[PDB]
């Protein structure tokens, strides 16, 4: 989906893409939030990777049940 | 792991505060600008057990109703309001907004317009004769003179309505125009009275009330707080990377 | 780039524009008829982020919402039209204005400009000009061998000839007034052109219908108050430094953010 | 894993922005130079599911047609155009380029040559008698007085053609000369008219409109964006490397 | 690309450019002021010209 925050504006009334009341639209990305998202996503990715490794060892050990 | 988000909030909110002061601090030398004082609000996150997290949202509790100080321009119809006094202006949509900018102007057709979206006084828009030579009296009465007539023909042509409303009962409204807070409307009505005690000075403008000392200390505090939260974020992330190793073997 | 950087750069732009206005307004002392300019700024729209809630009045509650807003776009450059002082130039073909009014001048391309400047001359054909040869409408053609030129207080310009005991009235020098003097669009060469914010020009003889009289032998000086410009300069420099501090603080915030 | 590419894109393209600013910024005190303003374009990657990636391609939308500020040199044939004006010049290949450099020069044989590849006006290249003593008028007429002739022989020897065009309808052409955009060619034609309303300021040159303020924050934001991209790249590769242990064993 | 003009679009292409090479050092030949040396063998010039 899209984050529907009101899309912070700037003023450059010679630039095309500026309406009446020349106001360019200037994406509303909060860099701190996105950096924290990247950090947390990498950590969760690592946790799931390493769950997968644990489980794979668990099952390959199950195959040696008895013999 | 969720601690990082609390810290994240602070950092982002700190940036928001910076933005405020920036638009607060760039607007020096803006006539009649009212500063936008800012604050941080604690938001407890009451839940199911051991409420330790609280978030750090930012806020603007309003505008600073401290009168900035005066520039003597000697212009006949530069108007300065006394304290807690407002000029009324017909806003863009058509509504009574309130301003402190007294840099009045007269159009070629005789229309008295603090910057377009013109002024309101004793009736609809104030209109004056084209050959202006306008003067604004001490209590607002607007007197006029055709430039080529004897000086004893200066009978008043209008009145400049002024309004007393301050602080907790005034709210900025996405323009340079203030309005009533929707709480001071189950009160003094939607269209306010003229308050026959608000005086005017002609030939004087009022400038922005942006105190630069509190702005500078605000920016210093903001930088320090931001980088403290940065350390917290680093420590939490390094903890998470350290601890995802419980699951191996 | 985050919003703080761009807002502070709008502030720096505004201070730079204000300094340009001050420098132009300053350099044009000793420019005849020059009218001081004042830079008028206006804030840009405020973006409400979180509308204020309900002020329950059960306790004193801070009315906190959150609107940030941005920018300081320059909204106008008002021309402060006032009667400047007079200085004697002792030149017969020179004239200043007592009160409002503008001499009409025919531009090279055909349209009409208007000047508050009396540094007049005569070209090789007797036509009045304005320090650069632009003809003063309506044309006033001075005879070849005049003993002296006189421009009266109502523009009635006459010449004294060898022998006749009468100042033959050789022309009329009438003024032009606007209903909004401030709205004239300056073009350089001490010339203004009429625009939609000033209305049609209204022509008239001096001293009638609000036009100001004429004073021969004098030039109107610039109404620049240099003390005001110096104080404004101090203010502009300090505000510039404060905005630069805003940019620098945001930049070191960003440095720390991108460290980790 | 392909995220790194997007991040790479940004980093790479940010360097391009830097490059532009640098060329935009070294060219201060270059006569009549037009700053090449720059922008970044989001480029979505429309695909078969989950449109999540966008690139950061760099671009130069055009030049800044904001008149640079004038230097008074009193040199008789240094020309400054009014706003949106251009001097027409016979380009190297041969076509009417447009410049704001009024630093006109005369050769020994009387060729008016804004820095060579000469100037075009009312006919071919403008030629003047060798003992020029050129004067340039307000509307563009060029008069020449041989040094040893009575001064009432300043009969005009040419006219300097000037053209009105700005911004959207003008683009740079890999030299300092501008041309029409080929979108403004099924319009005012291949060769424009003289527009006898563009004025000349004689004895005055125009400098570059290189705004140091917006360039300085251009560079600040560029550096910050670059090292944010580097952080994303670092996290992505560390993710992939620590991930690679899945397939072994 | 082409300005499709259906919507207001940025005319984005890309050219980077480089350099500020010095192209000339002009010599401004305007008449300078004169100074009296009282020296008989000294001489100054009125207008264009040079001594060979």
């Amino acid at each position: 989906i899209e984050s529907q925050a009101p899309e912070k504006l700037v003023y450059e009334p010679g630039n095309p893409l500026a309406d009446a009341n020349g106001y360019v639209k200037m994406p509303n990305v909060d860099v701190v939030g996105e950096m924290v998202n990247t950090m947390s996503a990498s950590r969760s990715y690592q946790a799931n990777i390493e769950v997968l490794n644990t489980v794979k060892s668990m099952m390959l050990k199950t195959l040696t049940l008895g013999q | 792991d969720h601690a990082i988000y609390t810290a994240m909030g602070a950092a982002s909110q700190t940036l928001n505060q910076q933005a405020v002061t920036a638009s607060n601090l760039a607007n020096a030398s803006t006539p009649g600008f009212r500063a936008q004082l800012n604050a941080l609000r604690a938001v407890p996150v009451d839940g199911l057990s051991l409420a330790t997290r609280t978030l750090v949202t930012a806020s603007t509790p309003g505008a600073d109703m401290t009168p900035g100080q005066l520039d003597y321009t000697s212009r006949p119809l530069d108007v300065a309001l006394q304290q807690d006094g407002w000029l009324v202006v017909q806003a863009a949509d058509g509504a009574e907004g309130y301003t402190r900018n007294g840099n009045i102007q007269v159009g070629p057709t005789g229309q008295l317009t603090i910057q377009g979206h013109p002024v309101i006084g004793e009736g609809g828009p104030i209109t004056v004769p084209e050959g202006s030579e306008i003067t604004i009296a001490a209590d607002g009465t607007i007197s006029a003179l055709n430039p080529g007539d004897p000086p004893n023909t200066v009978a008043p042509v209008g009145r400049l309505k002024l309004v007393k409303a301050e602080g907790n009962e005034v709210q900025r409204s996405d323009d340079g125009l203030f309005r009533l807070t929707a709480e001071a409307q189950a009160e003094r009505g939607a269209v306010l009275a003229a308050d026959p005690s608000i005086r005017i000075m002609s030939g004087v403008l009022e400038g922005s009330n942006v105190k630069p000392v509190e702005a500078m200390t605000d920016m210093i505090a903001n930088a320090r707080r931001f980088e403290m939260q940065m350390k917290v974020i680093t420590s939490v992330d390094e903890n998470e990377g350290r601890a995802n190793q419980l699951l191996s073997m | 780039m985050i919003s703080s950087l761009w807002i502070a750069k709008t502030g720096l732009d505004a201070q730079q524009t204000n300094m340009d206005v001050i420098a132009n307004n300053l350099a044009n002392v000793s420019t005849n008829g020059f009218k001081r300019q004042r830079a008028v700024f206006e804030d840009l729209l405020y973006q409400t982020i979180r509308q204020p809630g309900a002020q329950s009045s059960e306790q004193t509650t801070l009315p906190s919402g959150l609107q940030i807003g941005t920018g300081v776009r320059p909204v106008a450059t008002e021309r402060l039209h006032s009667q400047g002082n007079l200085s004697q130039t002792n030149n017969s073909k020179d004239v200043a204005i007592k009160g409002q009014g503008f001499f009409q001048v025919m531009l090279p391309d055909g349209t009409s400009a208007y000047t508050r400047d009396g540094s007049f001359q005569v070209d090789q054909n007797g036509q009045l000009v304005t320090a650069g040869g632009f003809q003063v409408q309506p044309a006033i053609t001075i005879p070849a061998n005049a003993l002296s030129i006189t421009i009266g207080r109502d523009g009635v310009v006459s010449v004294t000839q060898q022998g006749q005991a009468a100042p033959v009235q050789v022309g009329q020098l009438n003024l032009t007034t606007f209903m909004n003097d401030t709205g004239l669009e300056s073009i350089g060469e001490n010339l203004y052109i009429e625009t939609q914010s000033s209305g049609a020009p209204n022509e008239s003889t001096p001293g009638l219908n609000g036009a100001g009289l004429l004073y021969q032998g004098y030039v109107e000086t610039s109404n620049v108050n240099v003390a005001e410009e110096l104080v404004n300069m101090i203010q502009v420099q300090r505000a510039y430094e404060i905005n630069s501090k805003a940019v620098s603080t945001t930049d070191q915030m960003l440095q720390k953010l991108t460290q980790l």
